[PDB]
RNA sequence: ACGGACCAAGGAGUCUAGCAAAUGUGCAAGUGUAUAUGAUUCUUUAAACAUUUUAUACGCAUAAUUAAUGUAAUAUGUCCAUUGUAGAUUUGUGGUGCCCCACUUUGCAUACAAUACCGGUAAGCAA
RNA sequence: UAAAGCUAAAUAUAUGUAGGAGACCGAUAGCAAACAAGUACCGUGAGGGAAAGAUGAAAUAGUACUCAGGAAUGAGCAAUUAAAUAGUACCUGAAAUCGUUAAGAUGGAACGGAUUAAGAGAGAAAACAAGUAAAGAGGGGAA
């Protein structure tokens, strides 16, 4: 015998290969594989991980939060390994060189109209090899609803998880552990 | 599909997953939402900390019809707008837009946002909140009651 | 009881019976795992039926060979056993059961011209 | 633009009506592709795959030679009469020099191999 | 890109078409299939 | 025992449908795919395959 | 012919389908072997190491 | 301590409703063509296809809070996008072997805090 | 605009009768009932309620003749059929249980695991010989 901890063997804690069956996707996998293998630049490595993970850590961006990332980044690239979507509440755009695994059809319109462009990840492996002038960004990946729910319990001391209620009204869980009048609050 | 089940997996044990001492017996703590508030009440209070009691006043024959009202915050008031549409109002600065928005199903504008600097906008609404007034009157324009 | 040949090694020749199978005649000699509270077969007691493991595994490079030193190949007609010729030194043919007598015949001849062998090139005459 | 080798190797690695694998015997799978000089289960002997490739096989009683040389999806499908060792050296000297040596006398051989077969009337 | 137009007795060329460019969608088989078996279950017969 | 209510059919994104049968139109013309399908065609000329 | 009325690059009243768009691509050629074997792209490799 | 004289066939976590988490797919500030209607749909087809010739059916989401009358998210000096500590990626020099260090540039996700504002309640003043 | 009245269509249909169909069951299954089935049988009565399909293409081929025996039945030099070890208890014909012959073992249970030995049955796909010369029968491909 041996007076090991998991005896002998290694513990790794993630996920290991894709899940998903698109070609294409398994295609791009394959590139980027490759060039993180045989140029080890920490940035082909990142992105080789990044379109691994599940669909909620690749969370969309919008057009402005994607402007205001990039105010001093003049003539450089933006690279995100999610959609980016449109919004309204932006009066104007100027003109921006993305790369994105996805974009819709109205944010592409108002990116094309600027004079920006859009762009594909075998492009970006084609013209940036090893990523000069690139700028790795991310979206709000603790946005989602469900996280709302995840936390201390509901009715452990200054909590802030929301609780699961068929609908909302003064009758629906109101009356005694949330108002000092019926007997405690929280 | 029966085909990918997880009682196919212990199709060869005895307990079928469930215990060799505590077995698999048919409603052993009651029914439904039977025993809370006695034995099932940590449960109740960690998960669902307001559920007992009652508050508030009684309304008898509600018709709500009667208060139906959606909102709509100045943020999205000149998305409303097409961009070609949007884009002339910038040059020429002799004309400003009148915009109704219950033509859109909204009625009430409230007042959330910035707009933008020195230029003119003309609402159409029900119902306006004070912030949202000031913001409208700050860049030169103007807010109108419809019925 | 290992068995060696030449280089193919077998770690052990007999079958692993199931537990109290020549006592009861209702259970088939198929191998089965003990489940079940004092088994005496699954507690490993000396003494009694051992149990199958990976450890008797076989050699990767040696691992479906027969005797021939071939690996197996079944046909069922003609077509079938054409990409034999450019691998002819590393299989060997076997017939199947239901194919008839003058199916077979056309089948022994063909793999004599391509200098493959047949396992079973005795039956049904 | 939307289609590549490297994307029908991923469309038919699996599923294909030309794959052909024996359950017992549990060693080897086969590709049966009209136009795959060996007949292994690889991007690079598949006649799928490949833009470029030749071949000798049957296909009635005959021997035949085979050319794909599709260089712009304009594929075209050449099918001759091999009648001889000679006639078959002509032909790799007219239509196959896209090809390596080392490619050249593995189809020699071959189709050595195929002309010892035959059968009654 | 066009493709030949044949005439019915398959041996004369009788024009020229330009490729519709829904020819163009990426090849997909996973969707194919995943679609394909949830839209087969709409003729089957109840027992 | 079986019973009628038995959930028989399934509903399908009208989005899905389309884009499905796009997909499986592009198929259609690769000369690969075809013949990995098993129609022997072999001596045709073109895949799309117009006729008058 | 009439696949590019369907399909809206040509336009026409009750045959095209109503504000459809045709789908697009993840990836712009799908042909990874020629990326990698572009001068730029073999200009920023490494030199083949050994294994063990 | 209980069941088992023997053999063959049969024999036990399933179906529906409703909710959630995980994962795959489509589109995205939207999304889902309900009941119906249409068609040169009609063995199969009880399937598949279509949507009424500056465009208000309905659900969920896009805004909260209060018993409630109700009220409703920096603010017009600038289309700008609150503050700090650590931090991925990028920019310019030098050190040892594209990597790691010492400065320089930028500052995603997130963690810890600060500040401003909205609904309810106290306090102060109140036509 | 109460204390009087009538009135189609769009809706339902575990009943009766007819028609069509299925990713349904296949004689211990499917209705209780694939057959003279709500039948045979049980209870004073209200009621309870089964088991049981298959020779062969053709019996318009269902077993003629002889011998033994009181008879059943058996046997044949004799007989239908492609077939009778398909003979009406008739397709195939498993296991428990029993008969016959052969070969072994056997001082108050039997059978087993490991390891060898002595007998017995079966076996050539690695468990030797390409090629060379002569003659005899065949089967193909080119010019
Ligand atoms: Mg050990
Ligand atoms: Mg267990
Ligand atoms: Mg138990
Ligand atoms: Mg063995
Ligand atoms: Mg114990
Ligand atoms: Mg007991
Ligand atoms: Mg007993
Ligand atoms: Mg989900
Ligand atoms: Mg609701
Ligand atoms: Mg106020
Ligand atoms: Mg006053
Ligand atoms: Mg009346
Ligand atoms: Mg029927
Ligand atoms: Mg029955
Ligand atoms: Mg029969
Ligand atoms: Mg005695």
């Amino acid at each position: 015998g041996i007076a090991l901890k998991n005896v002998g063997r290694i513990k790794k804690h993630g996920r290991k290969h894709l899940v998903s069956k698109n070609p294409y996707l398994r295609l791009l996998v394959k590139l980027y594989n490759f060039l993180a293998r045989r140029t080890n630049a920490n940035f082909n490595k990142i992105i080789a991980k990044r379109l691994i993970m599940p669909k909620r850590y690749r969370p969309p961006l919008s057009l402005s939060k994607l402007q205001y990332h990039m105010a001093n980044h003049p003539n450089d690239i933006a690279v995100v390994v999610g959609s980016i979507t449109d919004d309204k509440r932006l009066f104007s755009l100027k003109q921006l060189k993305v790369c994105a695994l996805r974009f819709t059809e109205t944010a592409r319109k108002r990116i094309e109209d600027a004079g920006g462009e859009c762009l594909t990840f075998d492009q970006l492996a084609l013209k940036y090899p090893t990523g000069k002038k690139c700028v790795l960004l991310r979206g709000p990946t603790k946005a989602r609803t469900a996280e709302k729910h995840f936390g201390k319990a509901p009715g452990k001391p200054k909590s802030k998880a929301r609780p699961y209620v068929r609908s909302k009204g003064r009758k629906f869980e109101k009356a005694r552990g949330r108002r000092k009048s019926r007997a405690y609050k929280k | 599909a029966t085909r990918f089940k997880k009682n196919r997996k212990k199709r060869g044990h005895v307990s079928a997953g469930h215990g060799r001492v505590g077995k698999h017996r048919k409603h052993p703590g009651g029914r439904g939402k039977a025993g809370g508030l006695h034995h099932m009440r940590i449960n109740f209070d960690k998960y669902h900390p307001g559920y007992f009691g009652k508050v508030g006043m009684r309304h008898l024959n509600l018709l709500k019809n009667r208060t139906y009202c959606p909102t709509i915050n100045v943020d999205k008031l000149w998305g409303l707008l097409p961009e070609e549409k949007k884009k002339e109002f910038s040059e020429n600065k002799d004309i400003a837009p009148v915009i109704d928005v219950t033509r859109k199903g909204y009625f009430k504008v409230l007042g959330n946002g910035k707009l933008k600097h020195n230029q003119p906008i003309v609402v159409k609404a029900r119902y306006f909140s004070s912030v949202a007034e000031k913001k409208i009157k700050a860049v030169g324009g103007q807010c109108i009651l419809v019925a | 009881a290992v068995k060696k040949v030449g280089k193919i090694i077998k770690k052990r020749t007999k079958k692993f019976t199931r537990f109290q199978s020549n006592r009861f005649m209702r259970v088939k000699p198929a191998w089965r795992k003990p489940r079940g509270i004092d088994c005496r077969v699954r507690r490993r007691y000396k003494g009694t039926n051992l149990m199958p493991s990976i450890g008797y595994g076989s050699n990767k490079k040696t691992k479906f060979l027969l005797p021939n030193n071939k690996y197996k190949y079944v046909v069922k007609n003609v077509k079938e056993m054409e990409p034999l010729i450019m691998n002819h030194t590393k299989y060997c043919v076997q017939i199947a059961h239901n194919v008839s007598s003058k199916k077979r015949k056309q089948i022994i001849e063909r793999a004599k011209q391509m200098n493959v062998s047949v396992i079973n090139a005795k039956a049904r005459l | 633009s939307n289609v590549s080798n490297a994307l029908v190797w991923e469309l038919t690695r699996k599923s294909n009506c030309f794959i052909k694998k024996n359950k017992a015997g549990k060693k080897g799978v086969f590709l049966c592709d009209p136009l795959n000089v060996n007949y292994k289960n690889t991007p690079s002997s598949s006649g799928l795959v490949k833009s470029n490739s030749t071949n000798v096989t049957l296909k009635d009683g005959k021997v035949v030679f085979s050319v794909k040389t599709s260089k712009e999806s304009n594929v075209v499908n050449q099918h001759f009469k091999a009648k001889n060792m000679k006639n078959v050296e002509k032909l790799l000297q007219q239509h196959g020099s896209f090809e390596k040596a080392k490619n050249k006398e593995k189809l020699l051989k071959k189709y050595k191999r195929l002309s010892k077969l035959y059968e009654t009337s | 890109p066009v493709a030949n137009v044949y005439s019915t007795n398959g041996k004369n060329v009788v024009g020229e078409v330009e490729i519709p460019v829904v020819f163009q969608t990426p090849i997909r088989n996973d969707l194919i299939q995943s679609v394909y078996t949830n839209m087969s279950k709409n003729r089957r017969h109840p027992y | 025992p079986t019973k009628i209510w038995r959930r028989w059919g399934r509903k399908v994104n009208l989005k899905e449908k389309r884009y499905a049968v796009c997909s499986s139109i592009a198929a259609s013309g690769v000369t690969s795919l075809v013949l990995a399908r098993g129609h022997r065609i072999s001596h045709l000329k073109e895949v799309p395959l117009v006729v008058s | 012919k009439k696949l590019d009325v369907i399909y809206g690059k040509i336009h026409e009243k009750k045959v095209t389908k109503k504000n459809y768009i045709l789908p697009k691509s993840i990836v712009h050629n799908p042909d990874i072997y020629r990326i990698i074997h572009s001068d730029k792209v073999q200009a920023s490799l490494l030199a083949k190491k050994k294994p063990c």
